[PDB]
């Protein structure tokens, strides 16, 4: 808790759905948004901060609260848009040999600024005396270890808590999340949403030789004609859907009522029957 | 508030799909819990945290949390699977909202017993007792889930294993006092301002978490139930 | 050093976007290098100046094997603001936007800087971005937009052993990196692999917002490009989508002489206020 | 709520070995059970804080091992003339008051801190019911603004209980007895630190004690120094 | 008690259609059968005044 | 807030132009004051009200207030004009904002002494004394203009000649008490809540106006300074 990591993760597709099956977590409270909607929001960089506290201290990790750890080791303002993911770790972080490894900085002068790490080891000076380094009656060790033992009960066990702070500064967002991708229907007028490029057409197989860097493709006069599949390399062709004008040939309402219907721009296979120019 | 089909249908051999719809304030921020209750006997936990299952629950049940609603699946149902299915979720407003029930009918070891019921004078009431036998009461939480005769279940109050913060329902707040003691496994619940609308069983349900189910939104569940007393005030 | 200047021929026409075009003429309006401009002839035979980065630069390199490697793009080259120290080491490229100010001098072992601060990108690209009388020319167009730092590159193995100067021939650049880091860049610093234990000379131009008509081949590559405001013939080839202009007279854009001075003449001033008789008296009021 | 023996007078100094049962756990986290010897008149004095390593004092009372689920303070062979009350502290859960025990009469016979830092109070003689009375414990020695002090009240017959806990400079926690009607306000950072009554509800008649150190999360602090209390004497 | 106020309904109302109701609401699918259980009351909330 | 060149330059013989930019809330509604301070000695008034100059200041200096900014001009500077120049203005929000300083370096009778400094214990402090010798203390106002070693100057508090309403800065408000007495020329400034960020000189500056510099926005200035004491708390 006095020296916690600040891993700045960016430039990845953060699949938060996988985090629900990595480890048997015991706390997945996200204050900012819903986990379902989190996979559709881009972010610049996520700050992962991990630490170890007791079971009775997990309640102290909140966006604004006091406590022996909430205002002495790690404080969260009232803007935390991440999660408070935490889980018990009383399987490998507790042996009967003396757990004089951790500490929680029992002594302090005042409340620290939220989102700040204080890596200090100086002797706590309780005023009215210059302590150049001494331990008696005026100045003591401001650090104290825990008493984690395997033969104990829940509430005072090693609980690993990791928060994922989110931020959006004046910088382009790198991490966005998963992106669903369906199959591709060939030789059928359907809709497409290829990398923001939205429209409708008949995705057919083309023989165009695109450059290794080109993705989209236009025509002589401002119209998309062929694009590159974001999946395995395949050159497709986007031709607009089947449309035409309907004309009615009628001999007049004086001898009969039989009429003929002419669909323009069709091959009699996309609407006796005759096919003319 | 949770939406649940009143009574679905189905044939043996195939599978059905029971759903539970809820807003993002309760399901979108917590985990849904599916409970199974046989008609006549005490309820029992079926699916907790939507991903794991207890040791007693076989692989014949599965749950998913796609979106803001929970989906149950029972591959290969039989006559033994004819029971009541309830959905429960802890809302962010310090409350425990239960479902309505699913009458999935198809026509082809620690004891947690409690007592302290009995008909009493309206207006006032008595204390509600509970007990167990060697289950580490200090390291587990307890719930009060009453069930009216013929009606569904609802959560009344919660006591954590630490013995600090406690929570009540939206209607029993103030006039109820839940507490424990340093003696053997026990639980005290004093009721006040009896409005005669309390004809239920008051199940003293055992849980597995330690703190109040508000900070632990992924471990909170409910262990094996216990035989409750039938308290009928009836004014 | 007295930096000389050379006449840059038609070179530096990069692809504005990624769109396939076959046998057409595309009139784009963006940051390009004006044809027949002056480019500094900084010779690396010692030299390491700081250049102003207005909107994009055109860096050249005629190094033999590894003479010119690395870029020190940045805003102030200080520890307060961030910078960019994209380097090309042994079969790898390092792209970091950390705020490493400097150590002693931009020379090169990572002897370019010696410090430690908080970074934003650690792009370690495995594919590197980089015959007796056969040199090698490498052109790099650096452009900065609201949210990207685009770097186009092209490697052409020139053959002629003439005095060091830009050759004759069109050669576009292909995009390879699309760094999405957002940081203001205003200063350009170069550096060479010293390795103490006419060699080479880099050409650095300046991009300008102009219009260019590019011809796309049937394959999908650009064969040539024509400016729009270089000369009346360029204006004619720009206003008409054709590089083969027929014989005759064509009406190009209109001209209008803009004013220089501005006069605002009001009437003579008279009938002054009697305030002068108000603030000068003996008995004023009660 | 803890379990303590009402009295202990048989077999003086041979098999007394008083303790405090009613834990049914492993003392929560930090196994630090303190023992306070409340004496009529002057303020109580600390006897031992851990299970071993007794502080500077009487050396005939040690070996406070945690047997079963209770700390058995070995007091046999101490003396045969004492009139005081032994209280133990446990239940170190997060924000859980009432860590003291009930009145244990450990009189083996029955019949037969002053200049360390400072000891001052307000002297609330004939306190009017209500109003706002301020009680201070100005200490010319240890800093009254950096150490972790507390306020504990006790009434005739009833045992002690935690009434006010305050951290270094960023906590103003109150006990469950007041539930909000008590507002702690720190005085000047270099003069003293006082309290505030804030319209008592006739239950504040007990005498107060401003301790320079915490009770349940007790630290060595060099030495444990207390101060005499004052009688409120409400007239509600 | 002279100024009534209805409560939420499981279905949207219709323009120019009176909403006179006197039954007990059924939360979800659990009929409380007149007696108010949990989340089931009468949509006759009396407006409070001062 | 006033924008001023931190360290300008210049050559002998010709003239330079030091500027001071400010919003219309302080400069647009009041008059800018230019103060000159030699390195080592006490400061002195240079230009007041941007129109007149003191008797000691020769015609070698000039100031203008064209627009919302002030412009200084020194026709024919020499080595004696190598000093620090500060811009000061009274804002309409009851405050006196000073400049930053202009290092115009070129490489080719009533005493107002005060005292009462000295290193003290942090948190608390002592009183700040000031005195003079027959300068009509009743008909003049007093200012507290402290100067940190190496840093610039800033206004702390101001008491009018009437002895009624006084003004404090945005950081010294509340924890400071400035007052006078009916005795000989004196001034008592008590400081409280010492935060160790007070290492300065606390110049007891003499003024010429009578009321507080909020109603007289054209006559307010600052007379000859005085030798101040060096108080260094240093925690
Ligand atoms: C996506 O993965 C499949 C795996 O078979 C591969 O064939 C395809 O080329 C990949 N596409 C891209 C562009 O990553
Ligand atoms: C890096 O440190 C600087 C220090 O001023 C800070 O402003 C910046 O936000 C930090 N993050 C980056 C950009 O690495
Ligand atoms: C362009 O496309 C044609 C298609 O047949 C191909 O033969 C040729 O190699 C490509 N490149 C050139 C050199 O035109």
């Amino acid at each position: 808790v006095y020296a916690w990591n600040r891993k700045r993760i960016s430039n990845c597709v953060a699949d938060y759905s996988v985090l629900y099956n990595l480890a048997p977590f015991f706390t997945f409270k996200c204050y900012g948004v819903s986990p379902t909607k989190l996979n559709d929001l881009c972010f610049t960089n996520v700050y992962a901060d991990s630490f170890v506290i007791r079971g009775d201290e997990v309640r102290q990790i909140a966006p604004g609260q006091t406590g022996n750890i909430a205002d002495y080791n790690y404080k969260l303002p009232d803007d935390f848009t991440g999660c408070v993911i935490a889980w018990n770790s009383n399987k490998l972080d507790s042996k009967v040999s003396g757990n004089y490894n951790y500490l929680y900085r029992l002594f302090r002068k005042s409340n620290l600024k939220p989102f700040e790490r204080d890596i200090s080891t100086e002797i706590y000076q309780a005023g009215n005396k210059p302590c150049n380094g001494v331990a008696g009656f005026n100045c003591y060790f401001p650090l104290r270890s825990y008493s984690f033992r395997p033969t104990y009960g829940v509430g005072h066990q090693p609980y690993r808590v990791v928060v994922l702070s989110f931020e959006l500064l004046h910088a382009p967002a790198t991490v966005c999340g998963p992106k669903k991708s369906t199959n591709l229907v060939k030789n059928k007028c359907v809709n497409f949403n290829f990398n923001g490029l939205k429209g409708t057409g008949v995705l057919t197989e083309s023989n165009k030789k695109f450059l290794p860097f080109q993705q989209f493709g236009r025509d002589i006069a401002d119209t998309t004609d062929a694009v590159r599949d974001p999946q395995t390399l395949e050159i497709l062709d986007i031709t607009p859907c089947s449309f035409g004008g309907v004309s009615v040939i009628t001999p007049g309402t004086n001898t009969s009522n039989q009429v003929a219907v002419l669909y323009q721009g069709v091959n009699c296979t996309e609407v006796n029957v005759f096919q003319t120019r | 508030v949770l939406t649940q089909p009143p009574s679905a249908s189905g044939t043996p051999g195939q599978r059905v799909t029971i759903s539970c719809s809820g807003s993002s304030s309760n399901i979108g921020s917590n985990t849904v819990n599916w409970y199974q209750q046989l008609p006549g006997t005490a309820p029992k936990l079926l699916i907790y945290s939507n991903n794991q299952r207890p040791s007693g629950v076989p692989d014949r049940f599965s749950g998913s949390k796609s979106g803001t609603s929970a989906s149950l699946a029972i591959s290969g149902l039989q006559s033994e699977d004819e029971a009541d299915y309830y959905c429960a979720a802890w809302d962010d407003s310090l409350n425990w909202v239960f479902g309505g029930g699913t009458k999935l009918t198809v026509l082809g070891e620690v004891q947690l017993v409690e007592s302290g019921g009995g008909v009493v004078q309206p207006g006032g009431s008595l204390r509600l007792s509970c007990a167990a036998s060697g289950f580490r009461f200090d390291d587990h939480a307890m719930h009060w889930v009453r069930q009216a005769p013929g009606k569904g279940l609802e959560w009344v109050s919660v006591i954590s294993g630490d013995g600090g913060s406690t929570y009540y329902a939206d209607s029993v707040k103030g006039r109820f006092s839940i507490s424990r003691d340093d003696s053997k496994n026990s639980l005290y619940l004093q009721m006040n301002s009896l409005r005669t609308e309390d004809t239920a069983l008051y199940y003293c349900a055992k849980d597995r978490s330690y703190g109040p189910p508000d900070v632990f939104n992924y471990e909170y569940g409910m262990d094996v139930w216990g035989q409750g007393t039938t308290v009928t005030v009836s004014s | 050093l007295p930096p000389a200047y050379t006449n840059s021929f038609t070179r530096g026409v990069y692809y504005p976007d990624k769109v396939f075009r076959s046998s057409v003429l595309h009139s784009t309006q963006d940051l390009f290098l004006p044809f027949f401009s002056n480019v500094t002839w900084f010779h690396v035979i010692f030299d390491n100046p700081v250049l102003p980065f207005n909107d994009g630069v055109y860096f050249a390199s005629i190094e033999k094997s590894n003479i010119i490697r690395g870029w020190i793009f940045g805003t102030t080259l200080d520890s307060k603001t961030q910078s960019l120290l994209i380097v090309n080491n042994a079969t790898n490229v390092v792209i970091k936007v950390c705020e490493f100010q400097f150590c002693n001098d931009p020379f090169l072992e990572f002897r370019v800087y010696s410090s430690a601060n908080n970074c934003t990108f650690e792009y370690v690209s495995q594919p590197f971005l980089m015959q007796g009388n056969f040199k090698n020319l490498r052109e790099f167009v650096f452009k900065n937009i609201d949210g990207y730092f685009k770097i186009y590159s092209k490697h052409t193995p020139i053959i002629v052993r003439e005095p060091e100067d830009l050759p004759q021939g069109f050669s576009a650049l292909e995009p390879l990196v699309d760094l999405p880091i957002g940081i203001n860049i205003t200063r350009f610093q170069t550096l060479l692999a010293l390795h103490r234990s006419g060699a080479a000379a880099y050409y650095v131009g300046y991009l300008q917002p102009r219009t260019f008509l590019l011809k796309y081949n049937e394959n999908g590559t650009i064969t040539d490009a024509v400016d729009c405001a270089l000369d009346p013939l360029s204006e004619t080839k720009c206003t008409l989508k054709s590089f083969t202009v027929e014989k005759g007279i064509y009406q190009t854009s209109n001209f209008r002489v803009q004013p220089t001075e501005s006069i605002v003449r009001f009437p003579n001033i008279t009938n002054l206020c009697p305030f002068d008789e108000v603030f000068n008296a003996t008995r004023f009021a009660s | 709520v803890l379990t303590q023996p009402p009295s202990a007078s048989g077999s003086p100094g041979q098999s007394v070995t008083i303790s405090c049962t009613g834990t049914s756990s492993d003392f929560g986290g930090y196994n630090s059970v303190s023992w306070y010897q409340q004496h009529p008149g002057k303020a109580p004095k600390l006897m031992i804080y851990e299970v071993s390593k007794r502080p500077s004092g009487v050396p005939d009372r040690f070996s406070g091992s945690k047997s079963g689920n209770t700390a058995s303070l070995t007091v046999s062979g101490l003396q045969a003339e004492d009139e005081a009350d032994y209280y133990c502290s446990s239940y170190a859960g997060s924000n859980n008051f009432d860590v003291f025990g009930t009145g244990t009469k450990v009189t083996v016979l029955g019949g037969g801190g002053g200049s360390e830092v400072q000891l001052v109070e307000s002297g609330g003689g004939l306190i009017q019911p209500g109003g706002s009375l301020r009680l201070s414990c100005a200490a010319s020695g240890f800093t009254v603004s950096s150490n972790y002090m507390s306020w504990v009240r006790q009434a005739p017959g009833k045992g002690l209980e935690w009434v006010s806990v305050i951290y270094s400079g960023g906590s103003t926690y109150y006990a469950d007895s007041v539930k909000g009607r008590f507002t702690i306000s720190r005085d000047n950072s270099e003069n003293t630190l006082y309290l505030q009554m804030n319209s008592l509800r006739a239950e504040d008649t007990a005498v107060y004690y401003c301790a320079r150190g915490e009770i349940q999360p007790y630290y060595y602090y060099g030495m444990d120094v207390w101060g005499q209390g004052t009688t409120v004497t409400v007239s509600s």
